[PDB]
């Protein structure tokens, strides 16, 4: 399913 | 390297500007240049490195999945073009993963002694091997999977010894390792067990946290719960 | 050029795949390679060329606006980094605009004899000079503006002679030329007059259209109305 | 204001 989104600091 | 003539502090400043401008390829090149200065990274700088490459490889993975789906449908003769273009995207994705892994191996992990930095980098190592595993098919798919598992396992062992169960890096490591188990290693029961145990142990430690730390930890706990809802 | 060894039809197929994968830089490189084969482009191929470069330059323009806003705020000493990075993005944007203009000049416009192709390419020429004008400041800002105006004017003259007032290319040309008047040429009254006259003349010709053509034309008419609502 | 969006074929 979902990993850490991690795309916004 | 290519950023060798720019000051470390200017690379960091430009990475932050590139994030604001949604220029993630630039952001990743600035942060690669900063790592190659050879100094250790602060907590904020580690986050910039991770955000930059996560966005770059996230776009590549999304494109690879679109192309792989079209290729699977095609197999009327469509010619070699869908496979050729999927292969081009795949090779680019592999190159980005190899670049990140190379930064971790030269020399971020070996110089990382505190638990927060070492766990962070080993989680990244597991993640980028996991992205390699998503596209792997040949005689190294097994070895790539084992490299992801080994990195995540070392990070887990440190995190359980050195960090409280609510620490956000510990929580995100467990989330991503549970995704590895479910999606890569064909171990859905291990995924579910890890997500449940992580969630329950964090819940029991929330009483120790400030309002702001509580918000940080509960946000990641909700991601564990979202996966558990999808998997059960 | 760089795509010189790939078949024209394979470049077109890969441009369509790149669109599906949201890989617009790739899409633009494939369509540049297709144009450089030297044959004229069909209606669908012209649309692929325009979509590819619009997405590439749209990302650059959005980034340039973010960086320009930060730079204007800064003018504590922030050092040269914001200006340097805005300049880097600006130069890249200018390079993409020059590439598109170069394709139009070598040799798409000169070979375009039908009204649909010639108006399409001249509208593109106006658009890419307009994007150059958005970032221009030096001794050529006036000349760049005049080049945009001249391209749009030639396209308008052909469109009014050769196309019905509901034709979507004619409508989109008028929309974009009205934006040029409002945003670039400091002529808001000319912008409003053109948008109103275009809308009213299209309304009066809708009765001639099929259901599908009516949908196409009314979609662009709503964009003219949206601008008029913002400007009045 | 808004030009042709033009970003989807
Ligand atoms: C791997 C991981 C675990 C937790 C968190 N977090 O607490 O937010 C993060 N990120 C997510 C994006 C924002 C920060 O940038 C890396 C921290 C990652
Ligand atoms: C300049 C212009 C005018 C009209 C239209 N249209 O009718 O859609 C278009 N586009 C918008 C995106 C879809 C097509 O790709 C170019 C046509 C452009």
């Amino acid at each position: 399913a979902g990993s850490i989104p991690g795309r916004r600091s | 390297g290519a950023m060798g003539s720019m000051e470390r502090a200017s690379l960091i400043q430009k990475a932050k500007l590139a994030e604001q401008a949604e220029r993630y390829e630039d952001m990743a090149a600035f942060m690669k240049g900063a790592v190659e200065k050879g100094e250790e990274l602060s907590c904020e700088e580690r986050n910039l490195l991770s955000v930059a490459y996560k966005n770059v490889v996230g776009g590549q993975r999304a494109a690879w999945r679109v192309l792989s789906s079209i290729e699977q449908k095609s197999n009327e003769e469509k010619g070699p073009e869908v496979r050729e273009y999927r292969e081009k995207v795949e090779t680019e994705l592999q190159g980005v993963c190899d670049t990140v892994l190379g930064l971790l191996d030269s020399h971020l992990i070996k110089e990382a002694g505190d638990a927060e930095s070492r766990v962070f980098y080993l989680k990244m190592k597991g993640d980028y091997y996991r992205y390699l595993a998503e596209v792997a098919t040949g005689d190294d798919k097994k070895r790539i999977i084992d490299s992801a598992r080994s990195a995540y396992q070392e990070a887990m062992d440190i995190s359980k010894k050195e960090m409280p169960p609510t620490n956000p890096i510990r929580l995100g490591l467990a989330l991503n390792f549970s995704v590895f188990h479910y999606e890569i290693a064909n171990s859905p029961e291990e995924a579910i067990s890890l997500a449940k145990t992580t969630f329950d142990e964090a819940m029991a430690d929330l009483h120790t946290l400030s309002e702001d730390s509580y918000k940080d930890s509960t946000l990641i706990m909700q991601l564990l719960r979202d996966n558990l809802t999808l998997w059960t």
